[PDB]
């Protein structure tokens, strides 16, 4: 079975440098090429560039060179690549695989799990949860606002998750340097106020878990 | 160099339906094309290459062809782990380029948002803060335009949105929307409206209040 896993994602600060691992199993490493693909939220995967472990022979799209530098490691078969003076341009999740050749032109049959990349120079910080009730008929929405917040991620139930339907928690979204999401619940009106609906959130990086309960009015 | 483009980045359909997505070359590939399939957990597969035709492990209804410009994937019999985004490219001439990818969804009875307005929280006021949010919660199709209202007017600027991925119980789709203003900004004006445009009615689902109301 032929793997290849990489690195753990990272967080830094623009202008800075970054080395992500690719390691190879299951194969001659030195008899294959290693690709590199950066994909962005905003869809396509890019083709950064290739390296043959044997020659040590690379191959960049001209796009990415300079910035870019592909090396290996044929004693652990192991591939990296070296991203330069980041950018919040270059905040993705990048994939190596492996390269074959069949008749005429090359293909990736594997990849990895890829490493996400995220280039900003925010610190760890708690979020504002903050409650959204109705203002002062059947079934009936409240929410809570999960706003400031850094970094990801960040884990949202209701009433510790006895609410389980009815749930819609949106990806985050960057404001000013710092991440906002929010979530929604839907419940009978027979349910609230009668009886407690509350949001559980909780921030790991700031070991942070807050629990705040949405009371009628404003 | 060599674009890529797959006329369209959403198809829907049924499982047990014969899928197609197509993917069309700047020019000749002379048949170097691959398809690759990515999960939502964010996987990539390989599924065909070389011009479409050729496989690697991948079941039997997965089918490709084409030829110079044009090429396509086939998958003969849907079934919910085919749900994924495809991206096909060419590896003819370098640099390799990618197609943006098609995504499929399920096909479901159109729905019509639930919109839902919320002012903004004291204990968020009492910072000087002030959002006012807005849900327009299990719709389908997944296309769907908001748009905000101070006092009858305008309003772009504060307003963020997001989207949910389908549902996987039901098909529907769901997105958020916050518009963030000052305290004092805020104060400055009484009624905030959300107006929801679907493709489900002519007519903008419109909620709404008015400060002075609360």
């Amino acid at each position: 079975e032929v793997q290849l896993q990489q690195s753990g994602a990272e967080l830094v600060r623009a202008g800075s440098s970054v080395k992500m691992s690719c390691k190879a199993s299951g194969y001659t490493f030195t008899s294959y090429g290693i690709n590199w693909v950066k994909q962005r939220p905003g869809q396509g995967l890019e083709w950064i560039g290739y390296i043959n472990p044997g020659n040590g022979y690379t191959k960049y799209n001209e796009k990415f060179k300079g910035k870019t530098t592909l090396t290996v490691d044929k004693s652990s078969s192991t591939a990296y690549m070296q991203l330069r003076s980041l950018t919040s341009e270059d905040s993705a999740v990048y994939f190596c695989a492996r390269s074959v050749y069949y008749g005429g032109s090359y293909y990736f049959d594997y990849w990895g799990q890829g490493t996400t990349l995220t280039v900003s120079s925010a610190k760890t910080t708690p979020p504002s949860v903050y409650p959204l009730a109705p203002g002062s008929n059947s079934m009936v929405t409240l929410g809570c606002l999960v706003k400031g917040y850094f970094p990801e991620p960040v884990t949202v139930t209701w009433n510790s998750g006895s609410l389980s339907s009815g749930v819609h928690t949106f990806p985050a979204v960057l404001q000013s340097d710092l991440y906002t999401l929010s979530s929604s619940v839907t419940v009978p009106s027979s349910p609230r106020p009668s009886e407690t609906v509350t949001c559980n959130v909780a921030h790991p990086a700031s070991s942070t878990k807050v629990d705040k309960k949405i009371v009628p009015r404003d | 160099d060599i674009q890529m483009t797959q006329t369209t980045s959403s198809l829907s359909a049924s499982l047990g339906d014969r899928v197609t997505i197509s993917c069309r070359a700047s020019q000749d590939i002379s048949n170097y094309l691959n398809w690759y399939q990515q999960k939502p957990d964010g996987t990539v597969k390989l599924l065909i290459y070389y011009t479409s035709r050729l496989h690697s492990g991948v079941p039997s209804r997965f089918s490709g062809s084409g030829s110079g410009t044009d090429y396509s994937l086939t998958i003969s019999n849907l079934e919910q782990e085919d749900i994924a985004t495809y991206f096909c490219q060419q590896g003819n001439t370098l640099p390799r380029t990618f197609g943006g990818g098609t995504k499929l969804e399920i096909k479901r009875a159109d729905a019509a948002p639930t919109v839902s307005i919320f002012p903004p929280s004291s204990e968020q006021l009492t910072s000087g803060g002030a959002s006012v949010v807005c849900f327009l919660n299990n719709f389908y199709p997944k296309d769907i335009n908001v748009k905000w209202k101070i006092d009858g007017s305008e309003r772009q600027n504060g307003v963020l949105n997001s989207w949910t991925d389908q549902d996987s119980k039901d098909s529907t789709y769901s997105m958020s929307s916050t518009l963030t203003l000052t305290k004092d900004e805020y104060e400055r004006h009484n009624s905030y409206t959300c107006e929801a445009t679907h493709k489900t009615s002519t007519s903008p689902i419109v909620k709404s209040f008015n400060r002075n109301e609360c």
